[PDB]
């Protein structure tokens, strides 16, 4: 499930090609993509 | 019995409503010739659409222009003009339902239908909606609190209420309800649902919102957004005078952000709603600077700034009741503010 | 940005001697120099490492976005 | 979205699964094993079998929101569980039935089937009137063939009990119109459920036989209290039935029948609407708080519009910003004690009264006829004097 | 404010029909004097899609997020003076987005 | 992205000295009248600046 959190609702949801970009619970017009559980590398330095 | 939340059945009102206007530009058009859908809309265009409020009352005085019309009605005369609209009328008569032509029949003689077509009307969803309506009438007409809000939360949960009866009695059930909410919130709620900044009047046939008691935001009042701002000063009164106060700044700048459009633009206790807001501010700082020479003995507390800023509002509110009586304002009894206020300059020295 | 886990200059682990300071700062009302004497930071490597830190991530954590507010 | 023959075929699916939906709160109700739902399932079958047949490009099947509660009932016939009137007040009362609404489905979908003007077309669209429910059922039985199939159709002394109980249930009413049911009840012998009338005019050849079996059920109380020459029942005691009568709260029963009374029909019980005796207009917004909270769950706001709702719904959001109430055999003895004590032209009119205030009660039930019911009463007067 | 006493200093713009009217035919076609009473600035609201909705408080996290100006619907209250008096009207006029200081009178922080 | 007439899945390449870590990505649908297809998107990058010879101090 793609996530996408409202900028001013904190409401989390997962957007579709299909819907309007905006907050079902605040309204917003301003979505940050959430961090998903996904492997990187680093280098502990 | 009482008022209903819903557009009405549109089945044979609608065609009632052909029938019956139909008639009434052909009688009057045979009436226009002996003084010498679209025929429902050319109806309402031959005697315009309905001001912002309800009934075209408008004085009394003025143009004493004479009616003596002379009766001018000999029985004789009625049936010259009514004998050609009637067959005219039966032409549509025939395609018509049986009802509607003994309804026609009916009013085409001048009998009334005891028939309330929401007498009638048996669908569920509308079955019900007619019970509560009437049981939440009847329940603030005997002042049940705890009963009125649970059939008013229930009677807008069913999809049929145009804020109607639910800005009207949803206030005061809340006025009536010790409890949680003040109107105010479900006010200012109501106020952001129907701003209605568009300036829409006539046009198409209204049926389905026929009341200056919802709509606006164009011209013609919302009552709601008055009723917000009227209880919001009442709201301010109680036990102020008696950082976290600011409602009286709060109705200066919910105003302000107005300043003409709609509200602004239309005159009124919208300015002069802002005045008496604007007024009660100026008393309570010759409160807080009131009692006995402001508090007590004198100020030497450096001159009075506080007399200053309570000047200055003082000959602003005056400019505000000013503009609110030069744009047609009949509200303000100007002769009592004005020795109200001047008595009250009269505590400031 | 947060309490360096040790000091730059010396070596010395000073993470953990962070909340107890300030406990100590607060709980025995101690004064910054007997605090640290009793932590045991008698470097001034390691004294400075606490005395100059300014845990700045308590004005980050209030833009939590992830939380509704 | 669709149209002629396919979509015919799924407006028939929806009508399939909806049907099958309404068996199953059937069985977890009064609980009555493969048997009524295997002979409610055959009985579609059948039903479906004459649909195929005049199918070609024959629409003339969509079901009435009626027919498939006429399919419960005939099938309910095929086993003899129950009643009519009872069946449909109970199911009115507690929604049991997903009857007025078709929105469950399971569609979405078949909603969206742009449910051509046959989809739309169902689950909900209005209350029955008058017959309505009686010419639909002969229908069914007509393009069934159910008596020929079905053994024992609408009988029941069951329904003889509901109506004694139903009020002044007189431990010898019943037999009283059981034995003018045996008279010329069709020579004392168990209605059965009339035939498939076949004609699409619908006459009322009057054979519904429970509308009959209320009808000797009337006759029978003024006939018998008409004619009570030993006087077994006091002049006092006639109104004092009629009295404790008076409508009363109900352990669920009469705030059921208040919940059909809310059909506003021929105001026979509008009135009751606005009287509302207290309390009943309290448990009444307490089953609307409970059965109509899915008065639709759904679209539209276009992501704000919910919002707002949701906000407004926020603010008046309410809902609470002897258990009290008695059961149906309570008040049922209750009001037989209220009458307990037992041991000209006044009772006349007593006994008009009282019969009046019945046909309130059974024809509110039922498809009414102001006057029907009064032609239903005329018919077996005549078919009774030739003796 | 002082925008106010400006609207002041530029007092009026005439213009003449060239009146005709057949001194009536060369002594005005008829004065016309526009002027502007007064100036009003709103704080940045935003209305959804069109207008027939109800406007939001803008705020400046939002003009910075969207990287866009953080404006104010400027409106000023025109004066339409024709023949020295013969005619006045007002309008309350959109004068487009003018850029809010930020934590000023004008702005919601 | 895809566009229609390249019938083709095409990307904005990262043009930089040196690799970073995608900080944000901030769906920008705003000012809009609809637009409902999220065409723009503001996208912060986190480069790490080490200590290092010619750094100024
Ligand atoms: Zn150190």
């Amino acid at each position: 499930t793609l996530k996408y959190i409202c900028a001013e609702c904190s409401s989390k949801l997962s957007l579709s090609r299909t819907d309007a970009v905006r907050c079902k619970d605040c309204g917003h017009r301003i979505l940050l993509k959430a961090r998903t559980k996904r492997l990187v590398q680093f280098e502990a330095r | 019995m009482f008022e209903v939340p819903i557009t009405l059945t549109n089945r044979k009102f609608a065609q009632r409503r052909k029938l019956k206007y139909q008639y009434i530009n052909y009688i009057s058009r045979r009436f226009d010739r002996i003084s010498k859908s679209d025929e429902e809309r050319k109806f309402w265009k031959k005697y315009e659409k309905p001001e912002k409020s309800f009934e075209i009352w408008r004085t009394v005085s003025s143009q004493n222009k004479q009616p003596i019309n002379k009766q001018k009605m000999t029985y004789h005369n009625f049936k010259k003009i009514e004998k050609i609209p009637l067959r005219k009328m039966e032409i549509p008569l025939l395609h018509c339902t049986k009802e509607n032509k003994l309804y026609f029949q009916s009013i085409s003689r001048g009998l009334e239908p005891l028939k309330t077509s929401t007498s009638e009307v048996r669908n569920y969803r509308t079955r019900h909606i007619v019970t509560l309506t009437d049981l939440l009438h009847l329940n603030v007409s005997r002042h049940n609190w705890s009963l009125a809000y649970k059939i008013f939360a229930t009677l807008i949960r069913i999809p049929g209420v145009q804020i109607k009866s639910l800005w009207g009695i949803g206030v005061e059930i809340l006025d009536n309800l010790s409890n949680s909410s003040s109107g105010l919130d479900f006010l200012q709620w109501m106020c952001q649902i129907y701003s209605s900044k568009s300036r829409f009047v006539q046009n198409i046939n209204y049926r389905s919102i026929v009341p200056p008691f919802q709509t606006g935001s164009r011209t013609h009042t919302a009552k709601f957004a008055i009723t917000y701002l009227w209880s919001s000063l009442i709201n301010c009164q109680k036990s102020m005078e008696p950082t976290e106060n600011d409602l009286l700044q709060e109705l200066i700048d919910k105003i302000s952000e107005w300043v003409l459009t709609p509200p602004f633009m239309e005159d009124a206790e919208v300015w002069f709603i802002y005045a008496s807001c604007h007024l009660l501010k100026a008393d309570t700082l010759s409160r807080q600077f009131v009692n006995d020479n402001k508090n007590n003995d004198l100020i030497g507390l450096d001159r009075d700034i506080k007399i200053n800023q309570v000047i200055k509002h003082i000959h602003y509110v005056r400019t505000f009741l000013k503009i609110c009586l030069d744009k047609g304002g009949f509200a303000v009894p100007s002769r009592l503010i004005e020795n109200q206020l001047k008595s009250f300059e009269s505590r400031l020295y | 940005m947060i309490v360096p886990v040790r000091c730059f200059s010396c070596g010395k682990v000073v993470g953990d001697k962070w909340e107890s300071y300030l406990n100590l700062l607060q709980e025995d009302e101690l004064d910054e120099g007997t605090a640290l004497s009793r932590l045991g930071l008698k470097r001034y490597c390691c004294r400075r490492m606490i005395l100059t830190h300014v845990d700045l991530i308590e004005k980050f954590l209030r833009y939590n976005p992830l939380e509704k507010r | 979205k669709l149209i002629g023959h396919e979509a015919k075929l799924l407006f028939l699916k929806s009508f399939q699964f909806i049907l099958k939906r309404q068996i199953r709160w059937l069985i977890t109700e009064m609980r009555f094993p493969k048997e009524f739902e295997h002979v409610a399932k055959i009985i579609w079958l059948k039903i479906l079998k004459t649909i195929n047949d005049q199918p070609q490009e024959e629409l003339k099947l969509q079901l009435h929101m009626t027919s498939t509660i006429s399919i419960l009932y005939l099938a309910s016939t095929h086993l003899s569980l129950p009643v009519y009137t009872c069946d449909y007040i109970k199911w009115i009362c507690t929604a049991k039935m997903p009857y007025f609404q078709a929105s469950e489905i399971l569609p979405k979908s078949w909603r969206i089937q742009l449910p051509n003007y046959y989809v739309s077309i169902l689950e909900g669209s209005i209350s029955p009137f008058n017959g309505q429910l009686y010419n639909k059922i002969a229908l069914t039985c007509g393009m069934i063939h159910f008596k020929e199939f079905f053994n024992s159709e609408i009988s029941c002394q069951g329904l003889l009990l509901k109506l004694v109980m139903q009020c002044a249930l007189p431990p010898e009413f019943y037999f009283y119109t059981k034995q003018v049911i045996e008279f010329e009840e069709t020579d004392i012998r168990n209605l059965t459920l009339w035939e498939r009338t076949d004609e699409r005019h619908t006459g009322r050849v009057s054979n519904h036989a429970e509308l009959r079996v209320l009808s000797y059920f009337m006759l029978t109380i003024n006939w018998m209290l008409s004619f009570d020459r030993d006087r077994q029942y006091p002049l006092k005691w006639i109104l004092s039935l009629t009295e404790s009568l008076t409508q009363r709260t109900t352990t669920s029963e009469s705030i059921g029948r208040n919940i059909v009374k809310v059909v506003y029909p021929d105001k026979p019980t509008s009135s009751d609407y606005f009287q509302w005796s207290e309390e009943e207009t309290l448990e009444f917004l307490k089953w609307m708080e409970k059965q109509f909270l899915p008065t639709q769950t759904s679209m539209e706001m276009t992501i704000d519009q919910k919002i707002a709702r949701r906000k407004l719904y926020k603010i008046f959001p309410l809902d609470r910003e002897d258990t009290h109430q008695l059961t149906f055999i309570e008040d049922l003895q209750e009001r037989y004690a209220k009458q307990t004590p037992f041991f000209p032209p006044a009772r006349k009119e007593a006994i008009g009264r009282l019969l009046t205030h019945i046909a309130s009660q059974l024809l509110v039930d039922f498809a009414i006829s102001k006057e029907q019911l009064k032609d239903c009463i005329s018919r077996i007067k005549n078919a009774c004097l030739h003796r | 404010g002082l925008l106010n006493l400006g609207v002041k200093d530029i007092g009026e713009k005439v213009i003449f029909d060239g009146k005709p009217l057949n001194s009536n035919s060369g002594y005005l076609g008829n004065k016309l004097s526009v002027s502007v009473e007064q100036v009003s600035i709103a704080k940045p609201m935003s209305n959804d899609g069109v207008s027939s909705a109800v406007e939001r408080k803008v705020y400046p996290s939002e003009s910075r997020q969207r990287l866009t100006s953080y404006r104010g619907k400027l409106l000023l209250k025109l004066k339409w003076s024709v023949n020295n008096g013969e005619e006045n009207l007002f309008e309350v006029r959109d004068c487009g987005g003018l850029p809010v200081m930020l934590q000023s009178n004008r702005c919601h922080l | 992205y895809f566009d229609d007439t390249l019938n083709k899945t095409k990307i904005k390449t990262y043009h930089s000295s040196e690799p970073a870590y995608i900080e944000e990505v901030n769906l920008i649908g705003d000012e809009s009248n609809k637009f409902q297809e999220l065409q723009t998107v503001s996208i912060k990058y986190r480069i790490r600046r080490t200590p290092q010879i010619g750094d100024k101090f």
